[PDB]
RNA sequence: GUUAAUUCCGAUAACGAACGAGACUCUGGCAUGCUAACUAGUUACGCGACCCCGGUCGGCGUAACUUCUUAGAGGGACAAGUGGCGUUCAGCCACCCGAGAUUGAGCAAUAACAGGUCUGUGAUGCCCUUAGAUGUCCGGGGCUGCACGCGCGCUACACUGACUGGCUCAGCGUGUGCCUACCCUACGCCGGCAGGCGCGGGUAACCCGUUGAACCCCAUUCGUGAUGGGGAUCGGGGAUUGCAAUUAUUCCCCAUGAACGAGGAAUUCCCAGUAAGUGCGGGUCAUAAGCUUGCGUUGAUUAAGUCCCUGCCCUUUGUACACA
């Protein structure tokens, strides 16, 4: 049960982002933005999958089942305290925002703050530390 | 590092020069001899005086001490 | 009842120390024979009471360095137990005997010291010290950032040192200390 | 005839976990697969049937000393929280898994709420743990 | 006592009482040759002994 | 600079290589098998407990940090 | 008949362990459990030096129950190692011939001295201006 | 050249600029009537033996 | 200053004491702060008998 | 009848004089008494910077205040223990009586 | 000569004295001998529970005792004893006996620095400004601002490891406040966590508490890849203290995943329960430790030496130095 099978996908292609199927599944799903180790683990535990296999060893109906679960979390009993875009400002819906939508919604919140001329938006527009740290002695080489 | 100071050596010579007829050869006897015979305020320098008395009386039974 | 066996499995008899220089500054024979390489301590009071410590305990002490694992003696007892076990099944004799051979081949015979530098021989106790230390740092530098675990690196470093193969880290540094000694003689 | 402390505990707890699984009355919650077992853990529990293992472990502690509560269970299952660049401290476990596992062990009659507060192990649970301790000692002999 | 103060705080409380008393008396009686005080607390009453030189003053 | 390229499941050459020579080593650990067959340590542990269950290599001592195996006797 | 009970303590760094030995059969157990499952299990030969150096011949008529409190794991394991030994030593000098205790004290001492007499060592006080006992904080020049 | 080992018969004092090598004088174990004063690095007792790699040179007395 | 200090000196070790010292620090004999030091008799300085042989103020 | 008096002081010698005084008072008035129990010395620890300003090598005082606490229990009527503890207390010792 | 020592033997135009060192005080260590304990326990006994006469129980209650625990008086070690070295003095080395044959601290002189503190004070001299507060109070901001340079530190650079289970051990202490209105919290419900809601104990050897602490130990998964190392930065959501958190107070949940592959010249600390790793208390505190003060826990390498560097002490000698 240890031989490499045929149809072992060394790379997968899930949400326009690569999946290295040499790694184990719960840490190989992690390679796309929007999912970490814990959300990966809970999503492919809701998808009843043996974790001893690796991400290139399982089949395409299973990968489409997994991508439907992580794209549609609440319709598979994923908790509402789990998602990263809980109660969002534009449409008021609990979603997990993933790879290509993630940085675009980051850009939306960022330019929204810069647009309403917030203190934190101005600090992002100036390229500084926005969570209130000191900048007297730490974090120099990024800013020349 | 065990050097007896002037307050041990002087007082021990005093106890010996006035009480040679009761002092002896062993520490554990002339210790309580010294404790009955002087008001020595602590066990530590009490024992140090009594030990110096034992060393001086081995010297005296060897020969005369200056 | 006699016949105390190191880890209950390795006899402290059948251990021949060929060289008469390190007789008393080694400790493997019957008065120094213990069960575990863990002792209560009290070896660092006087000057040479270090040398009455069993060398298995001394190796277990000296494997405990570089920060992350200062004061993990029980872990080092585990490392020494696995190290002796795979020394036995990899070479085929008493691991205490291969340890004594590793010390007697790895301890430098003369060192260099600024009295430029003059070349002076070592005391046998510093020979034991620096032998054990070179073996431990050979194991550590072999195992760092590596799949090959350190109870394997200690094991094959000991058997390479007892062969004197000059593939052992300790034997390499011992021969280079001696060649710079005979150059700075 | 042996007891619990007469045998090794690390396979005692896995034997008792297998016991409660093959019983199958233990009333698991349904947030089991989604819960992180403490605030100081970093991932999910790796073993998927961990609730039976924890039930075994807390029943063993209840056998060893009674009068433990949800707070005594969070203290006995606390551990290090590595706070990042801030130093690691000690932290308690999760309250709700300790609470639900004590409610499960009194749902099926193994523990009971003794006055002075907290649970203590009922004689049915005590005879259960000592029967499986005889089981484990025989399987190791 | 209805609040029942702890004795770890009671000893530092009467210490701080004796300290404030000592300073207030040594500044009232700097002319008058103050030397010290000794409190003592009987049941229901406290006799407190001011101890000075010019007791007529 | 250098990168170890360990493969994570058996191809046929490494698999029958392991089935022939690995039950004839003196010291069989996952760290030895990983550097002799260029495989992962996890794959090495799984393959070696497979060979143990098949009954070819011999457990010598078991531990959390290290597992160590030998070959069988000659007699 | 007569209760031949001797209760002897033994000390390490802070862990005190007091053993209670009666006449019975060779029952050695610590804190309600026997010797062979007391963590750390790598250090079981420290628990086993009295029984292995003396055999179960000396322990045949004695049962020993050890209660342990204090310190950390191997301090406790060293206190049990001391206290079982001092327990059978005191039991022998109270209830059997003193030359047998001479035998047993000599056999244990010329193996190791830390198994009958205690270590007087304890963790000494941190002084101010240092992170520990005698190390100091780092000097800051120019 | 032969490797000869010799027994320390007495320890004279410590030499060296940092005070780091004890200057002893040894007896050769095969020619017990020949004694040579040499500098020895490390912790030295009386009545232990040293593996002389070079048995001809001699340190001068401090 | 010095007559007051020496009067206190002679008065207290005629009233009976193994020694004393009186230190008057401050500005005197100009504007730069000096300190006058008046010592005689036995005067222990170190150890535990400083707590019960030395009356200080 | 089962009463408990408690003796607490910073200073130990006057305290154990007062405690031995009350014990020998119960002895001469010939009623049973369990001995003085010594419940532990509570140490009050303050560590402050020695300098009022900030500079200096960072030195630290170590002020201690030890508190000794003893108990005496008696099987006696209240009038007897009032008659005893009314007299002979040194003012460093604080005495308190709990009847039941 | 000798000592850690202006410590002593001893020499002697000096004799007799004082301070400092020592002595001392606290702490560490040793007491099966004393004093005693329902606010500490042990052992027995009787019930009770469990397992096949015995074993376990911090399950229940009490007949003895104080070994463990508490803490008082005492005691104990003095270079006492032995063998060498030395004026055979002062003393040094080794060893037996032994809990110890240098535990650690506190106090600590004469003379001084223009060291620091007027921002500790109702300790304070002198000077300031003569409603349009440098008094005081309130509202907001700042003390946090960031092209850069430095110091004290925490986390790391992983396999001697990380993660996930499981197992099993401490000691310092602190806890409901004069004003002062804010305490330590067991136990039971709800919630994934942060927490929320109820009733309780505690002014404390009583309750938190047998302080079920970490590292450690055992068993899983990982596999030399900036990787399951690292957790900076950053979006969103929920809680707690507060009159109020924006410049995110703090905590939690998810996601995001930077440098960092053991550090150039240079340099800090340390030698036995010591360095180091590891957590827990106190102070700060409404909220609260990357600090600091204490505490235990795991616990070594090396060294018993020297004046070479950096400095210190004493003697002699040289000086054109004396704010040296
Ligand atoms: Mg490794
Ligand atoms: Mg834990
Ligand atoms: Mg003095
Ligand atoms: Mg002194
Ligand atoms: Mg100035
Ligand atoms: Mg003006
Ligand atoms: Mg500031
Ligand atoms: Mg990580
Ligand atoms: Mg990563
Ligand atoms: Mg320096
Ligand atoms: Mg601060
Ligand atoms: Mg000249």
């Amino acid at each position: 049960s240890l031989v490499i099978p045929e149809k072992f996908q060394h790379i997968l292609r899930v949400l326009n982002t690569n999946i290295d199927g040499r790694r184990k599944i719960a840490f190989a799903i992690t390679a796309i933005k929007g999912v970490g180790r814990r959300y990966a683990h809970v999503v492919l535990r809701k998808a009843d999958i043996d974790l001893t296999k690796r991400a290139g060893e399982l089949t395409e109906d299973e990968v489409e089942r997994v991508i439907t679960i992580m794209q549609n979390p609440r319709q598979y009993k994923i908790p509402d305290w789990f998602l990263n875009r809980q109660k969002d400002v534009k449409d008021g819906k609990y979603s997990q925002v993933l790879a290509n939508g993630l940085d675009n919604k980051l850009r939306e919140d960022l330019e929204r703050l810069k647009k309403i001329r917030a203190h934190r938006g101005l600090r992002h527009f100036w390229g500084l530390r926005v969570r209130g740290q000191h900048t007297k002695t730490t974090g120099r080489r990024g800013r020349t | 590092g065990r050097v007896r100071t002037k307050t041990v050596k002087k007082a021990a010579r005093v106890i010996i020069e006035k009480y040679y007829t009761r002092l002896g050869n062993d520490f554990h006897t002339n210790k309580r001899v010294c404790e009955e015979i002087a008001i020595i305020p602590s066990k530590k320098l009490r024992n140090k005086i009594a030990g110096y008395v034992t060393h001086l009386m081995k010297r005296i039974q060897r020969g005369p001490v200056r | 009842t006699p016949d105390i066996k190191l880890f209950g499995k390795w006899s402290t008899d059948d251990v021949q120390i060929n060289d008469i220089s390190l007789q008393d500054y080694i400790a493997v024979k019957e008065k120094y024979a213990k069960y575990l390489p863990h002792s209560a301590g009290r070896y660092a009071a006087k000057r040479f009471r270090k040398a009455q410590c069993p060398i298995v305990e001394r190796l277990t002490n000296s494997m405990m360095m570089h920060g992350r694992n200062n004061g993990k003696k029980l872990m080092t007892v585990r490392i020494v137990k696995h190290a002796f076990e795979i020394i036995h099944l990899l070479t085929g004799e008493n691991p205490l005997q291969v340890l004594v051979n590793a010390i007697i081949n790895s301890g430098p015979r003369e060192d260099s010291t600024r009295i430029r530098r003059q070349a002076v021989d070592v005391s046998p106790l510093r020979r034991v010290n620096q032998a054990i230390w070179l073996l431990c740092t050979g194991a550590r530098e072999a195992a760092f950032r590596n799949i090959k675990t350190i109870a394997e690196c200690l094991a094959d470093e000991l058997i390479n040192a007892a062969k004197g193969s000059s593939n052992s880290y300790a034997i390499k540094k011992k021969d280079e200390l001696e060649r710079v000694a005979k150059s700075n003689r | 005839g042996v007891t619990v402390k007469d045998v090794n505990q690390q396979e005692f707890v896995r034997a008792l976990a297998a016991f409660l699984k093959k019983s199958g009355k233990l009333k698991v919650p349904e947030w089991v697969d989604t819960v992180k077992l403490a605030k100081h853990k970093e991932l999910a529990p790796y073993d998927e049937n961990w609730f039976y293992t924890r039930a075994a472990s807390t029943a063993r502690h209840l056998y060893l000393r009674g009068g433990a509560g949800v707070g005594s269970m969070t203290k006995i299952y606390g551990g290090r929280q590595r706070n990042g660049v801030m130093p690691s401290h000690f932290s308690r476990g999760s309250k709700s898994v300790a609470r639900r596992v004590l409610q499960a062990l009194e749902g099926l009659k193994m523990v009971e709420k003794d006055q002075d507060g907290g649970r203590k192990l009922t004689p049915q649970g005590q005879r259960d743990l000592d029967r499986i301790a005889g089981q484990v000692a025989a399987a190791k002999k | 006592m209805a609040v029942q103060i702890s004795k770890k705080r009671k000893f530092v409380a009467d210490g701080i009482f004796k300290a404030e008393l000592n300073e207030f008396l040594t500044r009232e009686l700097a002319e008058d040759g103050y030397s010290g005080v000794e409190v003592r607390v009987t049941p229901t009453r406290t006799e407190i002994i001011i101890l000075a030189t010019r007791t007529q003053n | 600079r250098d990168k170890l390229n360990n493969l994570v499941l058996f191809d046929k050459a490494t698999y029958d290589k392991l089935c022939k020579e690995v039950p004839n080593y003196k010291l069989i650990t996952p760290a030895v098998v990983s550097e002799r067959l260029k495989i992962r340590g996890s794959l090495a542990r799984a393959a070696l407990q497979e060979l143990l269950s098949k009954g070819l290599i011999k457990l010598v001592s078991k531990h959390r940090a290290q597992v160590i195996y030998t070959r069988n006797t000659k007699g | 008949g007569p209760l031949q009970s001797v209760q002897v303590f033994g000390r390490k760094k802070t862990a005190t362990a007091v053993a209670h030995c009666k006449r019975g059969n060779g029952l050695i157990k610590v804190n309600g459990r026997p010797l062979e499952m007391i963590e750390p299990r790598t250090l079981q030969y420290k628990l086993l030096e009295p029984v292995l150096l003396l055999g179960k011949e000396r322990f045949a008529g004695v049962d020993i129950r050890v209660r342990v409190k204090g310190g950390g794991h191997v301090a406790q394991i060293y206190a049990i190692r001391q206290s079982i030994s001092k327990a059978l030593v005191a039991y022998y000098q109270k209830y059997v011939d003193e030359a047998s205790k001479k035998e047993i004290k000599d056999i244990l001492i010329q193996y190791d001295r830390t198994l009958l007499v205690a270590d007087p060592r304890r963790c000494e006080s941190k002084k101010f201006g240092g992170p520990g006992a005698r190390a100091r904080y780092q000097k800051s020049y120019r | 050249q032969p490797i000869k080992l010799a027994r320390v018969t007495k320890v004279l004092g410590r030499t060296g600029s940092q005070g780091q090598c004890t200057q002893v004088r040894v007896e050769f174990m095969d020619d017990t009537s020949r004694s040579i004063i040499r500098n020895v690095k490390g912790p030295v007792r009386e009545g232990d033996v040293l593996t002389l790699l070079e048995s001809e040179r001699e340190a001068r007395r401090l | 200053v010095r007559r007051a200090c020496y009067g206190v000196l002679r008065f207290i070790m005629e009233s009976g004491a193994k020694g004393c010292e009186v230190v008057v620090s401050g500005k005197l004999r100009g504007q730069r702060a000096k300190s006058m030091k008046f010592v005689d008799g036995l005067m222990i300085h170190s150890g535990d008998p400083v707590n019960y042989y030395v009356d200080t103020a | 009848h089962r009463i408990r008096i408690t003796l607490t002081s910073r200073n130990v010698k006057s305290l154990e004089k007062v405690c031995a005084d009350l014990i020998r008072g119960a002895k001469e008035k010939n009623l049973k008494v369990k001995g003085p129990v010594r419940m532990p010395t509570k140490t009050l620890r303050i560590t402050t910077r020695k300098t009022p300003c900030g500079e200096g090598s960072k030195t630290w005082d170590r002020f201690q205040m030890r508190i000794h606490k003893r108990l005496i229990d008696l099987h006696s009527p209240s009038e007897i223990v009032k008659q005893i503890t009314s007299i002979s207390i040194e003012p460093g010792v604080e005495v308190e009586v709990t009847i039941a």
